[PDB]
RNA sequence: GCGGUAGUAGCAUGCUAGGGAGCAG
RNA sequence: UGACUGCUCCCUAGCAUGCUACUACCG
């Protein structure tokens, strides 16, 4: 009931009937929230309607307060003085309150749609706690929009990976890739009843299965949402330096196989939180288990959005160091259960950002921080009161997609609270790891947007490929087959015999499923290629408008090779001093 | 004075014996049931002191249930 | 109500030889209590009377019995206080008494 | 009630009136002036009881808001109260055998079931290390909740029995340590 | 409040007397005013009382016939509730063993309490400890009420399953002794 | 000059209706 | 899951009666 209302820094009771989480308006607070836009609605401890059997007034601006009740105007015992009179509207905390300066906060951002980027805009635009309330109401929107689309169902089934399906009735459908699990419930008379975990992409019916399944009648896969619960800590903790290295447990030897640690090192010894830009190869490989082996008791916590990349660490986290001091814990879900899992107690606790208990810890090192708003930051900085923080990520690491992009790309800089900070008060660590990451990506990827800080450590023998295209496109209710360029990959990969160990990922999995019935190429996915990362590479665009070919959404995906790399282009933007060999069209 | 407070502070115990899902084991809660009563029937107290230290028996062979060291740590029980 | 009996022991209350101390109580039961006090009926035997001693109790309580009037009321001049108390069984799955006496 | 139209009038009315009759005058200027203010004099006292009707009134409405708030909150902390307020009685109550017995769960010797009160029947503890061992067990005997047990049977976590003359400082390092004390109260 | 009948008259004749007072006229006219100003307000009195009187009266009769209607709602979903509840309890009278026991009697009434003695399928038994189950339900069949049962299932106070295996001498101290068993009737019904 | 009548305000008295709580058999 | 009676205190709403007061009409 009693919540709070900190713009006007009042403790309230009071809040609006009719918009977005319920927020949480002062007197005068909630009286410019429904005078500046149209919100005649309110909710208190009890709910402000006419209490006559049968009345029914929506509105609060013409309620009388009466005998220990609420009356109206239509239906009107006048013995009272009106509910919402004198710049402030009837509540507890009627005195202790302040007011707002920025009236149209709200009235701005919780008016529209929660689409546009002026909504992001203005989040940057914030405080804290402001940018907090943001976060939670992107998060709030992506399940309103999301719970507003169809429930795939298997009625009569067929053979595994082949099947049939129908859907719902009137409603469209949502994107088509492995974006969206289809994990839905069974229902037998009225009871829900294991399911499983599933995923549509092509359709005659082929799913890939995350397990096994034996299929029987009517049953129903669909995303079920909650709601994010409000959190109660801050994303970014603010930036103070130690006085001294006071607190640590120092070590003898000096790590050598790596040549870029000792001064970082030092760094965290008075660094208070961390963050640094980079693709793969930046020390988010070595550096982690450079700091477990430097400081060996230091409570330091790991975390990836999926296990398959916290397993890119935790698969030599063990081998390098101990492993009595690791471990994540595994919900039942593609999850590994490498390390002690079901064991709160550790040293090294490595982690995903979908789930892990608070009991305590002190050094914080966390891998990327993309693919989510604040609600990373801040779950995670709640999780431990720590005494450094090493935030491993990246503004172009896996770039949020913002759901039913409408209008435009922002700039990469604009991520949840430390991306904007991070290149206007300089990257935290002197850092650059291309110990896989060869300089033709480089080049490019550093000449582009991260400037000076990855060096060109490995050079290329010649066989980086290049091919001048414009290419046709094709486009479906959800994901594109690309006719062009496909055929011109396929006839450059009967040319060359050592290139039939590539991967094919896809914009969208209909190209490699397309691609499965004739040649059978694995399943790729733009989404998260978790901690895999592979020399041999063959990458496909299809349709690139507006997710693709803007900013480096990818640029992280074309560091994808060691030795040896191919990057499909089929726009003239990204190519402006690349210098692939040139070589004629077959 | 030292028969009251060990009383009132029985009667707590099972309160928060029960808030703990305890009624789900038949015998268990019938013995904590029969202790309570007998606790506060009693006419001197040592009696009572054995059967409170019974009583509190039951609630610290529970691992999970609370945290002993937390709620030791808040001005409270040393 | 840790409150009140922490005034009442700032007042001189509850010390030892006193003649005023608690003994009014809450007591649990365990889960065989209902069945348990149910079986107090067997008790209950059967009892012949003095029949020809009876038959003039009963006059002496009748005359007891003399000062008032009654009969019966129709079903508008019943009073029914607390309308919001259990019917019974099996009518305690769809309301309380004011449904039935509303219905 | 200084801060409405009506006391303006009526204190505007009152002030002629007394000036006008303190001058002196007749009878018709003062059945005027009175026919003229009593009017006003009403207006005024109709408002000055309204107003503190409804101030009443909305001061018990917010007391009564306030108290439904109030106790819906403290409805909903139970669990963490009660056991605030359980152990702190507990201190108050100040007692050897509960403090041993607290102290005891505290660093990690627990029971296992119901402790018994007859010189009979059956007890069993965990010992997690060997500090513990030190300080309860000592020769033969037990001592625990301020009382005196007698050991019969030691078990570990992979449940072989342990003779007595086996632990010691040195010589305990190599055992799963989670021991299982079985004993019987001694008279 | 501001647009009854008189209010025209009320107050066009309150603005001609007050323009005939501020035009400075003799004593007449202003005791014209004075006569004409009393009597449009006390016929103004009434109809500005009666008319509030009558809403009232329309609300309170709005109210009560609102309530009315829901109390009907009321009655009608309680009475199908009621009647689901009859014809879903009636399809487990077992229609042969009732008839072949009510066709016996030489008129078509029987007590109440031998119907569920001789027609019911299951039979549940409650045992206080174990002197009293050795006595009365051991073995797997045993005989009760000149019939023939066997055991189905066994559980405890707490609701889960136990087997006939641990129900002995030694093992009773260790298990929920309320203990029920389930029997079906072998060779009638069930 | 006195009384009657019609509204309006404050105050007091007893019932009816609604809600919260206490004791007793 | 919460029976039947009896008594008492508190708060609000309506009705009836009475007291006083302010204007107006009538004789
Ligand atoms: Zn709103
Ligand atoms: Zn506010
Ligand atoms: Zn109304």
């Amino acid at each position: 009931a009693v919540g709070a209302c900190v713009l006007c820094n009042s403790q309230t009771s009071l809040r609006c009937g009719a918009c977005i989480r319920r927020p949480f308006l002062c007197c005068k607070c909630c009286y410019d929230h429904v005078i500046s836009t149209s919100h005649k609605l309110v909710l208190s401890v009890n709910p402000y309607v006419c209490n006559a059997p049968g009345c029914d007034v929506t509105d609060v601006t013409q309620l009388y307060l009466g005998g220990m009740s609420y009356y109206c105007k239509s239906h009107k015992p006048p013995i009272s003085f009106p509910l919402c009179a004198n710049g402030q509207v009837f509540g507890l905390y009627k005195n202790t309150c302040v007011g707002s300066d920025n009236v149209t906060d709200f009235n701005a951002i919780a008016t529209c749609d929660w689409t546009n980027a002026g909504d992001y805009i203005l989040a940057n635009t914030c405080t804290e706690r402001l940018k907090l309330f943001a976060a939670e109401t992107l998060k709030a929107t992506e399940e309103t929009f999301k719970l507003s689309y169809g429930i795939a169902t298997v009625r009569e089934v067929l053979s595994d990976r082949e099947l049939h399906l129908s859907w719902e009735v009137g409603k469209p459908r949502p994107p088509l890739n492995r974006n969206y699990v289809f994990t839905g419930y069974r229902v037998t008379k009225n009871s829900k009843v294991q399911i499983g975990e599933y995923t549509f992409e092509k359709g005659a019916v082929v799913y890939r299965g995350t397990t096994t399944y034996k299929l029987n009648v009517g049953d129903y896969f669909v995303l079920t949402s909650h709601t994010v619960m409000p959190l109660s800590a801050p994303t970014l903790v603010p930036q103070e330096h130690y006085v001294r290295i006071t607190g640590l447990y120092p070590t003898l030897n000096i790590s050598d196989e790596f040549s870029s640690n000792v001064a970082n090192y030092q760094k965290v010894g008075m660094q208070k939180y961390s963050t640094l830009q980079g693709p793969p190869g930046t020390g988010k490989s070595h550096f982690a288990i450079g700091l477990a082996l430097y400081y060996p008791s230091a409570r330091i916590v790991y975390t990836a959005c999926s296990h398959a990349a916290v397993d890119a660490l935790c698969e030599k986290a063990l081998k390098y160091l101990p492993i009595d001091k690791c471990s994540r814990i595994i919900p039942a879900v593609e999850c590994f259960d490498k390390f002690k899992v079901n064991s709160t107690l550790e040293q090294y606790v490595f982690c995903t950002v979908n789930a892990l208990p608070e009991t305590t810890a002190d050094i914080v090192v966390f891998d990327e921080i993309s693919m989510a708003t604040n609600y990373d930051l801040s779950v995670v900085n709640a999780r431990l009161r720590a005494k450094h923080y090493v935030y491993i990520g990246d503004p172009a690491q896996l770039p949020a997609p913002r759901t039913l992009l409408t209008k435009g790309t922002l700039e990469p800089e604009y991520f949840n609270s430390v991306c904007r900070l991070m290149k206007t008060i300089g990257p935290d660590m002197f850092l650059g790891t291309c110990r896989r990451c060869p300089a033709e990506i480089v080049d490019t990827v550093s000449a582009l947007v991260y400037d000076n800080k990855l060096k060109a450590h490995k050079d290329k023998s010649a066989q980086c490929f290049k091919m001048f295209y414009k290419g046709v496109i094709t486009h479906d209710v959800s994901s594109a087959i690309n006719r062009p360029q496909i055929g011109v990959v396929r006839e450059f990969l009967t040319r060359n015999p050592a290139w039939r160990k590539a991967v094919f990922i896809s914009p969208y999995n209909s190209q490699n499923a397309v691609a499965s019935k004739i040649l059978g190429l694995p399943t790729q996915t733009v989404d998260s290629s978790q901690g895999s990362e592979y020399d041999y590479v063959i990458f496909t665009q299809t349709t690139e408008t507006a997710h693709s070919c803007n900013v480096n959404r990818f640029n992280v995906a074309i560091t994808r090779a060691k030795v040896g790399i191919l990057c499909i282009m089929s726009d003239r933007d990204l190519y402006d001093k690349l210098q692939f060999t040139s070589l004629e069209i077959p | 004075s030292k028969m009251s407070d060990v009383k009132c502070t029985s009667v707590v115990l099972l309160s928060v014996l029960q808030q703990l899902r305890v009624e789900s084991s038949s015998k268990l809660w019938a013995q904590c049931v029969q202790l309570h009563n007998d606790i506060l029937l009693a006419k001197d107290t040592t009696e009572a002191f054995e059967k409170m230290v019974s009583l509190l028996s039951v609630l610290l062979s529970m691992q999970g249930a609370v945290d002993i060291n937390k709620l030791c740590e808040e001005m409270l029980d040393n | 109500n840790k409150d009140f009996y922490d005034f009442a022991v700032s007042k001189g209350f509850f010390k030892e030889g006193s003649s005023v101390e608690l003994k009014h109580f809450f007591f649990a039961q365990d889960g065989n209590a209902a069945i348990s006090d149910y079986d107090y009926y067997r008790y209950n035997l059967p009892t012949m009377c003095d029949i020809r001693q009876l038959l003039f109790v009963v006059e002496v309580v009748d005359k007891y019995f003399d000062c008032y009037d009654g009969g019966c009321i129709n079903a508008n001049q019943v009073i029914v206080n607390n309308l919001d108390k259990s019917a019974g069984f099996p009518f305690n799955k769809w309301g309380k008494a004011r449904l039935y006496y509303d219905s | 009630f200084s801060s409405l139209p009506s006391y303006a009038a009526f204190a505007t009315a009152q002030e002629a009136y007394e000036q006008a009759v303190a001058n002196g005058d007749s009878e018709v200027v003062l059945k005027k002036l009175k026919k003229s203010l009593n009017v006003a004099k009403s207006e005024f006292d109709r408002d000055a009881a309204m107003q503190r009707k409804l101030e009443k009134m909305a001061d018990q409405a917010m007391t009564q808001m306030y108290k439904q708030a109030r106790s819906e909150d403290k409805r909903a902390k139970v669990t963490s109260a009660m056991q605030t307020m359980l152990f702190t009685m507990l201190r108050k109550l100040d007692n050897d055998a509960l403090n041993n017995i607290i102290n005891n769960a505290r660093d990690g010797c627990v029971p296992l079931n119901i402790i018994p009160l007859t010189t009979a029947a059956k007890l069993m503890v965990v010992i997690p290390d060997y500090n513990t061992y030190k300080n309860t067990c000592d020769g033969t005997t037990f001592t625990y909740a301020s009382a005196l047990w007698e050991i019969q049977q030691v078990v570990d976590a992979d449940s072989k029995i342990v003779q007595l003359s086996e632990i010691s400082m040195d010589n305990s390092p190599n055992l799963a340590w989670p021991l299982i004390v079985t004993a019987l109260r001694a008279n």
